[PDB]
C-alpha cells in the first residue's frame, strides 16, 4: 500500500521525475528506523496469543454482558465468542505489519478503510476494542524504541476508533 | 503500489497470517544490502541523461534502418519521441529498484505498452533492444567499483538486471 518508500516514488512520478536527493535521504532514514521497528514486530509475532487471548478476557471482563447479553454481535456464544476472538487477532497481525512497512499503510489499507461502516452495520463498539488495545499497548513488554514503535501504530488505532 | 516490505505483507495477509521467522529475515537482511541499493539507484538517476544517449547511440548504429526515411524513428519529432520514451522505462526501473519490487513498473509502465507500439506500428522487437543497451549502460555504471566503498552487489546487480529484461519482454 502506502510506506515511506511508495510515498517517494510516488511523489517523483506523479512529477514525472527522477527520484529526488531527500526522497533518497528519506528511505535511508526508513532503512535505520526498520531495525528496531523489525525486531519489535516479531516479538508481538513470538507473543500472538499471549496477547490475544490476553486483550480477550479484558474485553470479556471489562465489558461483561457480551459474555450473556444475546445477540450476533456479542460473545455469548461460542460463536461470537470464536469472532470477537477471531477480530482481536485481525488488530495484532496488523500493527506487526505496519512495523515491518514502516508506516500505517498496510492497517489503512486492511483495517483502518470503511472501519465505521463496519462496526456500524454489525453494530460493534469501538470502545470493545480501543480496550483490548490498551491491554496490549502495555503488555508487550517492549523497552527502548521497539516499545515506541509499537505504542505508535497502537495509538494510531485507537486514534481511527474514536 | 507495492515496495519488497508491503508485497511480503501482503501474501501473508491473503493468508491472514503472521510473518514466518523466514519472511522476517528476508526482509531484515534487505535493509541490511539497504546502503548499497540507494548507491544504485542514485548512480543510475544521475546518469540518465548518459545511459540514454549511449544506448541510444548503440541502437541506431545496431538498427540503422529506424533512421533511413521512413524509418520508424525517423524525423527529430520521432527521435525525440523515442528517447523520451527510453527515459520514461528507466525512471520506471528506478522507482522498481528502490522499491525493490518490480510492481510499479508493471502497473504505471510496462501494462500494455506492448500493444502500444503495436497500435502505432512500433518494432516492439527494436524496442526491447533499446533497453538491454540500457541495461548494461546502466549495470556498469551501478556497478563501477571507483568512488565507493568496496564490498558485493552482483545480488542487487542481478535483481536489477531483472527488472531491465522484464520490461524488454513486456514489448518485445
Ligand atoms: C554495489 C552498488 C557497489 C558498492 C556499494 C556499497 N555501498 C556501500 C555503502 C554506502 N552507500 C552509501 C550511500 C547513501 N546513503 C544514503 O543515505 C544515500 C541517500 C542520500 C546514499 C546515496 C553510504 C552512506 C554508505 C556507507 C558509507 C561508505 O561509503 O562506506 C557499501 C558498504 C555498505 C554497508 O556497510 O552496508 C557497499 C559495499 N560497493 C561496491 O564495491 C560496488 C561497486
Ligand atoms: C471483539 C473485540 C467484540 C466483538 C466482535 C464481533 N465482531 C464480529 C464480526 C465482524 N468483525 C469484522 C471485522 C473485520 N472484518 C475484516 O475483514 C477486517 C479487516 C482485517 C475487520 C477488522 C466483520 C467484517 C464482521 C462481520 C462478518 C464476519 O463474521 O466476519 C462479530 C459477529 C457479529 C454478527 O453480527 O454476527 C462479533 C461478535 N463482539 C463482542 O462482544 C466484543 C466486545
Ligand atoms: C524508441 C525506443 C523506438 C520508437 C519509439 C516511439 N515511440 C513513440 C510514441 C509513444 N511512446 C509511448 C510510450 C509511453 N508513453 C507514456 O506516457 C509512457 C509511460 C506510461 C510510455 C511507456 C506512447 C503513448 C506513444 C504515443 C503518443 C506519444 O507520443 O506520447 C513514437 C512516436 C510515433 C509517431 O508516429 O508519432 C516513436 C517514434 N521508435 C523507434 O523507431 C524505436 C524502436
Amino acid at each position: 500500500m502506502k510506506t515511506p518508500i511508495t510515498e517517494a516514488i510516488a511523489a517523483a512520478d506523479t512529477q514525472g521525475r527522477f527520484l529526488s536527493n531527500t526522497e533518497l535521504q528519506a528511505v535511508d532514514g526508513r532503512f535505520k528506523r526498520a531495525v528496531a521497528s523489525m525486531e519489535a514486530a516479531r516479538a508481538l509475532t513470538n507473543n500472538a496469543q499471549s496477547l490475544i487471548d490476553g486483550a480477550a478476557q479484558a474485553v470479556y471482563q471489562k465489558f461483561p454482558y457480551t459474555t450473556t447479553m444475546q445477540g450476533s454481535q456479542y460473545a455469548s456464544t461460542p460463536e461470537g465468542k470464536a469472532k470477537c476472538a477471531r477480530d482481536i487477532g485481525y488488530y495484532l497481525r496488523m500493527i506487526t505489519y505496519c512495523l515491518v512497512a514502516g508506516g500505517t499503510g498496510p492497517m489503512d489499507e486492511y483495517l483502518i478503510a470503511g472501519l465505521s461502516e463496519i462496526n456500524s452495520t454489525f453494530d460493534l463498539s469501538p470502545s470493545w476494542y480501543i480496550e483490548a488495545l490498551k491491554y496490549i499497548k502495555a503488555n508487550h513488554g517492549l523497552t527502548g524504541q521497539a516499545a515506541v514503535e509499537a505504542n505508535a501504530y497502537i495509538d494510531y488505532a485507537i486514534n481511527a476508533l474514536s | 503500489m507495492l515496495d519488497a516490505f508491503a508485497k511480503v505483507v501482503a501474501q501473508a495477509d491473503a493468508r491472514g497470517e503472521f510473518l514466518t521467522n523466514a519472511q522476517f529475515d528476508a526482509l531484515s537482511n534487505l535493509v541490511k544490502e539497504g546502503n548499497k541499493r540507494l548507491d544504485a539507484v542514485n548512480r543510475i538517476t544521475s546518469n540518465a541523461s548518459t545511459i540514454v544517449a549511449n544506448a541510444a547511440r548503440a541502437l541506431f548504429a545496431e538498427q540503422p534502418q529506424l533512421i533511413q526515411p521512413g524509418g520508424n524513428a525517423y524525423t527529430n519529432r520521432r527521435m525525440a519521441a523515442c528517447l523520451r520514451d527510453m527515459e520514461i522505462i528507466l525512471r520506471y526501473v528506478t522507482y522498481a529498484i528502490l522499491a525493490g519490487d518490480s510492481s510499479v513498473l508493471d502497473d504505471r509502465c510496462l501494462n500494455g505498452l506492448r500493444e502500444t507500439y503495436q497500435a502505432l506500428g512500433t518494432p516492439g522487437s527494436s524496442v526491447a533492444v533499446a533497453i538491454q543497451k540500457m541495461k548494461d549502460a546502466a549495470i556498469a555504471i551501478a556497478n563501477d567499483p571507483n568512488g565507493i566503498t568496496p564490498g558485493d552487489c552482483s545480488a542487487l546487480m542481478s535483481e536489477i538486471a531483472g527488472y531491465f529484461d522484464r520490461a524488454a519482454a513486456a514489448v518485445a
